[PDB]
């Protein structure tokens, strides 16, 4: 049988699939470690490698970028689970090796990448703790062309009076993704700060892992994936709405948990947001 | 609930190790380049070491 992670149903994406807004023809790049196509329980659509040892982005010697491709689209069938946004069309770009690392360069390139071919919304589930005039750049470049892009805030839990987000996420061109959990608490290493922009579940988020498995992660990194895969929601219900009015509607329609330090606008409710 | 290691950035890969290992035996150690992006998961027992061009720790090392 099929299962529904706990996060999809959090954020009301079901109530989205049962009108019928499943996020068809929207492009979603997963900028990551590459996405295992051959998972039974995922359907990729293309993709491009950025890993000059590592060709094919669709082989994911991490895990990482096969998890998270799960929660933005795993499949409506009768296996597995089922992704935010399950009938979005699924791009791997591979900027990481299989260690779970890239060159700022290999990044940069993906986001170019996806800028030329016209990718609706980019997640970025990893981060720096520096920034970079070039990476800055790169962002601010996907939003002036029309891209929606989402990143993990990182996972650098508190730190006295500052702000712990990472790079991208700290850039304001980008939405920083917070996790919590089933109980909407925030997750003890969730990134705080003035720039974490919403949250979304990061913890125990049971996903697609490489060679037909399943298993759940905790991370930031999980958390952002559900935003991404609401923004595509939204676009297939509403496909002329800007990136601006997307981002908007998701900060502007969620859930108040708390001080914005550690919350940001709060828990996403894209049922709410695609009103 | 020794989470980071201040005292190890300069030190060698291999001294490395060996503190850490001592601090946090269930420790998973990863040796990856500085000056890198990475992936946003939460593991509570592995511990990221950055290194530079010689092999000596570059940053901080701290458990996630
Ligand atoms: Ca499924
Ligand atoms: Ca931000």
């Amino acid at each position: 049988a099929q299962s529904v992670p706990y996060g999809v149903s959090q954020i009301k994406a079901p109530a989205l699939h049962s009108q019928g807004y499943t996020g068809s023809n929207v492009k979603v790049a997963v900028i990551d470690s590459g996405i295992d196509s051959s998972h039974p329980d995922l359907k990729v659509a293309g993709g491009a490698s950025m890993v000059p040892s590592e060709t094919n982005p669709f082989q994911d010697n991490n895990s990482h970028g096969t998890h998270v491709a799960g929660t933005v689209a795993a499949l409506n069938n009768s296996i597995g689970v089922l992704g935010v946004a399950p009938s979005a069309s699924l791009y791997a770009v591979k900027v990481l090796g299989a260690d779970g690392s890239g060159q700022y360069s290999w990044i940069i390139n993906g986001i170019e990448w996806a800028i030329a071919n016209n990718m609706d919304v980019i997640n970025m589930s990893l981060g720096g703790p520096s920034g970079s005039a070039a990476l800055k750049a790169a962002v601010d470049k996907a939003v002036a062309s029309g891209v929606v892009v989402v990143a993990a805030a990182g996972n650098e839990g508190t730190s006295g009076s500052s702000s712990t987000v990472g790079y991208p996420g700290k850039y304001p061109s980008v939405i920083a993704v917070g996790a919590v959990d089933s109980s909407n608490q925030r997750a003890s290493f969730s990134s705080v700060g003035p720039e974490l922009d919403v949250m979304a579940p990061g913890v125990s988020i049971q996903s697609t892992l490489p060679g037909n498995k399943y298993g759940a992660y905790n991370g930031t990194s999980m958390a952002s994936p559900h935003v991404a895969g609401a923004a595509a929601l939204i676009l297939s219900k509403h496909p002329n709405w800007t990136n601006t009015q997307v981002r908007s509607s998701l900060q502007n329609t969620t859930t108040k948990l708390g001080d914005s330090f550690y919350y940001g606008k709060g828990l996403i409710n894209v049922q709410a947001a695609a009103q | 609930l020794k989470t980071e290691w201040p005292e190890l950035v300069g030190k060698s890969v291999e001294e490395a190790k060996k503190v850490i290992l001592q601090d946090k035996p269930e420790a998973q150690i990863i040796v990856l380049p500085v000056g890198t992006i990475v992936t946003m998961e939460y593991r509570i027992d592995r511990v990221r070491l950055f290194v530079d061009k010689l092999d000596n720790i570059a940053e901080v090392p701290r458990v996630g």
